[PDB]
């Protein structure tokens, strides 16, 4: 299935995927309809459990190989940490990829028979300006001080030295929005530092990447929001926009995370989501089996 | 109480003076607190009974592996000691794998050799007892030259 | 809502759409808040 | 990398450097037995005058 | 990383030539992959210390029992 | 709904029953879909 | 409801408040009952 | 399989190949003691002229 849309007969490709579900419905007053549910091609990655070894490779190589085995194009930015071993234990390809991507501070974008893994694009130029009182139909925005931290530390045990090893996170560089910094909000609760611990042999560079990912996770979720406007053909994710007309504390450059297009009865409007959620991927889904295999 | 997953690493602090006569050892866990002295843990061994068993005890500073009963942090159990590059093994591993035995702190040895079929007991002073199939007999050697 | 996947899908073409949206933000707020200590 | 202007005013004590920024398992030990030499701070207005 | 429950069965592949001088053994797990050679594992023993301990080593093909630190594969 | 335990129980006898049913299929669809990868 | 944290918060000051409350007890009863054996 | 056009311009160093694309437990070791021989690249316009 391929879907395109536009104004005045000049259409642009929006969606490409497969039909998965096929349903019928007749309601109380006699109306009857047929409903179709289409998903992208990346759904091929979420239908089984596999086991694999990798020796003396990087995360980017394992991810590229797992993607290529499904006849999809891969575009994976390289990592610098080389691992003596990586193990995929009785889990789905999608879950393994997302876990390893998040632990390196990267995001996954899937579309048009292509999968891209890379760091968030917060260094560009704005695409449009959305002003309250000029362009907007609906608006929501929010801050929450409890998700901000001052510092992050990670600790592990080194048996070659018989001692503990520790790494600290660095302050990330992000886009400018509002006149309150994450460090100022971090002093409401005033926790000295967040601390992560692991009893196995985790080396220096891996602990460093882990702590850096945690700080970036926390800073990218400072302000979250949603905007509704009229039909916008050139909408794209992973870009910057400029938000204005909402006061000193919310004006500035915002990062786009998602898009919805709705065409109902001839009307067309779009919704733009800004910001990322603060929770880790593994905290929201159940990606481990049950004891005794459930028998 | 909030529980614990998997196995952990422990470090020995004290061998004697168990408040109760239960033959436990004081161990601390470096990822919980490396400054406190820890808690008393039980030892699982090769053989144990009423005045029976193999009696080997670690020394202060040795690294051990810990399990927990019912995943309770308050019930640790010692499952054996570990070597490392900072605490080398008494022998180097080979592909043929001919030599086995017990080695102690003072370098006294009780060893077996499966290549030549030899059993030997040695003391660092030079006193030696050898049962050998290559020599087809028994030899007792003293550090003074008595043979 | 602050998310795009929490928006209600519109399936009709001939005409109370602003009451099925207010009765959905209330349930999600009663249900999320139920998970914090 | 944006340090104190008064760092270069005193020698580095012996035994300070022992770690690698990106550690490697082939290296087992690093040692610094003596102090540092040859540093000088940037001028302040009074010495300028 | 996705974790592991309980204890597992392992099979010995190689005794010598540890890339690091840590006295580890190469073991594979048949329910993950019976074709690969596996990874290096540590040995817990009856007695161990500085040039001290009981030294017994399995042979290629022997069956062993495996645990995992912090449930990490 | 495709289930019988997801149907709304009717407790009144004297007479808007078709709006408390449409506002229940919408919430369950917003909530189920939130669990797939 | 038997709880005080399951009550709907009221945000308006100028005037259908008894339909956003009946459509909330129905969902919570359909959802709780879904967890018993 | 879609490689660099300049691969065939230099020999393969000894010791590069040691792995099987689909590994098997019956094989214990693979060795490449010497370099490769006999490659040649596809013509570019200047050499053509």
């Amino acid at each position: 299935v391929e879907i395109a849309a536009g104004y005045d007969g000049s259409d642009q490709k929006i969606f490409q995927g497969l039909i998965v579900k096929h349903a019928l419905k007749v309601t109380a007053n006699g109306d009857s309809m047929l409903m179709l549910d289409c998903r992208g091609l990346a759904t091929k990655l979420t239908v089984g459990r596999h086991n694999r070894y990798f020796v003396d490779t990087k995360d980017s190589d394992a991810i590229a190989e797992i993607i290529a085995q499904h006849s999809l194009s891969a575009d994976v930015a390289a990592t610098q940490v080389q691992h003596p071993e990586i193990v995929q234990y009785y889990a789905t390809d999608w879950d393994f990829i997302l876990s390893r991507a998040e632990m390196n501070g990267q995001i996954v974008v899937a579309q048009d028979e292509k999968i891209k893994v890379k760091a968030p694009n917060t260094s560009g130029a704005p695409q449009i300006t959305l002003t309250y009182g000029v362009n907007l139909l609906e608006l929501e925005a929010a801050m929450d001080a409890r998700h901000q931290y001052q510092a992050v530390k990670a600790t592990s045990w080194n048996y070659a030295d018989q001692a503990l090893v520790e790494a600290e996170a660095s302050e990330p560089t992000v886009n400018n929005q509002g006149n309150l910094s994450g460090r100022q909000l971090a002093q409401v609760i005033d926790l000295s530092a967040l601390e992560l611990r692991h009893s196995g042999l985790v080396a220096e560079p891996e602990l460093k990447a882990w702590a850096d990912a945690q700080l970036l996770k926390s800073r990218l979720a400072k302000i979250q929001g949603r905007v509704k406007t009229k039909g916008y053909p050139d909408a794209k994710v992973d870009v910057l926009i400029q938000l204005a007309g909402v006061g000193d504390r919310f004006n500035g450059l915002a990062y786009v995370s998602g898009i919805r297009h709705e065409i109902v009865g001839g009307a067309w409007d779009t919704h733009i989501q800004m910001g990322l959620p603060p929770q880790w991927f593994y905290q929201e889904v159940d990606i481990i089996d049950k004891p005794a295999a459930g028998l | 109480l909030p529980g614990v997953n998997g196995l952990q690493i422990g470090v020995v602090v004290q061998l004697q003076d168990d408040p109760n006569g239960e033959d436990r050892i004081l161990v601390k866990v470096p990822i919980i607190d490396a400054q406190a002295e820890g808690i008393w843990a039980r030892i699982a061994t090769l053989d144990a009974g009423n005045n029976r068993g193999s009696f080997f005890r670690p020394e202060v500073g040795d690294e051990v592996i810990l399990g927990f009963l019912n995943d309770d942090p308050r019930d640790p159990v010692v499952l054996g000691m570990l070597n490392s590059s900072a605490k080398p093994a008494p022998l180097r591993a080979t592909a043929e794998n001919h030599r086995k035995g017990f080695f102690t702190r003072s370098q006294m040895q009780l060893t077996f050799d499966d290549d030549k079929k030899i059993i030997t007991l040695q003391t660092p002073g030079g006193n030696k007892v050898t049962i050998s199939d290559e020599d087809k007999g028994i030899t007792l050697t003293d550090q003074n030259g008595n043979t | 809502p602050l998310e795009i996947r929490e928006l209600v899908i519109k399936a009709s073409v001939n005409e109370q759409s602003a009451i099925i949206a207010a009765c959905v933000e209330q349930v999600l707020a009663i249900l999320q808040e139920k998970s914090e200590r | 990398a944006g340090n104190d202007p008064n760092h270069l005013g005193s020698p580095l004590a012996g035994g300070t450097i022992s770690k690698l920024a990106v550690p490697q398992p082939e290296v087992k030990k690093i040692a610094q037995p003596y102090t540092s030499f040859g540093g000088r701070v940037k001028e302040q207005p009074e010495n300028f005058y």
